């Protein structure tokens, strides 16, 4: 029955690689991560200009 | 002073996020467990 | 067997004398003091050992079993000894331009690699027509390379001492020129690669973007970042010699490639060249 706890934990992990809704700190984390990802890629850098 | 004050804030932030994750995972697990316990008894018949 | 015992005793004795030497070296005061004496010269040791690692990886890549890490390592060693070392030896210290242009070269080498991971499965060489790839005699290639280094080192040396070059509103020109050369090179590479099926096998004639200003924009963009490094250090003569050598080699290679696509495409590239004559510089060359 301990496998159900791990099931819920990694299902929540799957949900937080999404944007359903959660606490604000993780949303700010994902926003700055997405900004870093956009900025680092050059083919994503040019289309910003 | 900024890099001096940073690690305490960061470690307390990791503590907070870990506690939040544990609490939310336990909440989901207890919710499904209590609903499953109720559903053996009151829902369609069961196995 | 007794021979195993004899060889084990011999190995134990050799290890004992080697560890004795190691232990009397570790606890040696004069050895550590001279170690600290030679600690004074640390940045030049990595700069020279990277040359040995690079030539080893370059011989391996010439043989052909180099992983991508070794190829990027060769790229990094070239960029360090062409944009980090020239003002690390001829000034003794780096501040300002060298780090920026060293990363700018790494940034500028990474479009033929980035595009050819995006619009491909991987970097694996597709089977293609052997006469499509432009090949030039090796002496001409090494002459071009030597001329390019002579221009860059000459910009480093003839250029003034490092921290005396001004700032404020006079350092916006290199910014806009670098932006222009990156933009124009990216446009040229994208317009060249969006039509070709294989690595270099064009189907139609490209006459869009910088191709409607100049016949060879990739080479002129490499030329312009050359001029950008040389102008960041404010040395006109080395810029002129760089221009001369790159004009000679790029014009030779442009002549062979131009006659190849004239032969291969017929009237199409002929009318394209009639539309835009200027080969390297807009209405200058
Ligand atoms: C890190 C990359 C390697 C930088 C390599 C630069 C370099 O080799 O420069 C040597 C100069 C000092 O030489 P000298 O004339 O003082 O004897 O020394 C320097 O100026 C090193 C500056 C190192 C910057 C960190």
């Amino acid at each position: 029955q301990f496998k159900s706890w791990i099931f819920e934990l990694r299902e929540i992990v799957r949900e937080i690689k999404n944007a359903h809704y959660f606490l604000d700190s993780w949303t700010q984390f994902n926003s700055v991560g997405s900004f870093i990802h956009i900025f680092f890629h050059q083919e994503r850098f040019r289309k910003l200009l | 002073v900024f890099i001096a004050l940073l690690p305490g804030i960061l470690i307390l932030w990791f503590i907070r996020e870990s506690a939040m994750l544990l609490l939310i995972t336990s909440k989901r697990f207890l919710y499904k467990k209590y609903n499953q316990l109720f559903d053996m008894a009151y829902a369609e018949n069961f196995i | 067997k007794p021979m195993d015992v004899v060889k084990l005793t011999l190995l134990l004795s050799i290890l004992t004398v080697a560890a004795k030497k190691t232990l009397t070296l570790v606890l040696d005061p004069f050895f550590w003091m001279y170690f600290s004496w030679t600690w004074l010269f640390w940045p030049w040791f990595i700069a020279v050992g990277l040359a040995g690692y690079g030539i080893y990886c370059f011989r391996k890549h010439w043989l052909g079993e180099a992983n991508a890490f070794e190829q990027l390592g060769i790229v990094t060693s070239v960029f360090t000894w062409l944009t980090l070392v020239p003002p690390a030896y001829f000034n003794g210290y780096l501040e300002g331009w060298p780090y920026v242009f060293f990363l700018a070269y790494h940034y500028f080498f990474f479009f033929n690699v980035s595009v050819r991971k995006r619009l491909y499965g991987d970097f694996y060489a597709r089977t293609h027509d052997p006469k499509w790839d432009v090949n030039t005699p090796l002496w001409s290639r090494i002459l071009f390379g030597v001329g390019i280094m002579v221009g860059h080192w000459l910009a480093a040396f003839e250029g003034p001492e490092l921290h005396r070059l001004p700032g404020g509103w006079a350092n916006v020109g290199i910014w806009i020129l670098i932006v222009i050369t990156m933009l124009m090179h990216y446009d040229s590479t994208l317009y060249l690669a969006r039509y070709s099926e294989k690595v270099v096998v064009p189907t139609a004639v490209v006459q869009f973007g910088p191709y409607r200003w100049v016949r060879h924009p990739i080479y002129a963009s490499t030329m312009l970042l050359f001029a950008a490094y040389c102008t960041a250090l404010r040395a006109p003569l080395s810029l002129l010699f760089l221009l001369a050598v790159c004009l000679v080699y790029y014009n030779k290679k442009a002549k062979m490639e131009e006659e190849l696509m004239v032969e291969s495409f017929g009237q199409s590239y002929s009318d394209y060249a009639d539309k835009v004559r200027h080969k390297f510089i807009p209405f200058v060359y």
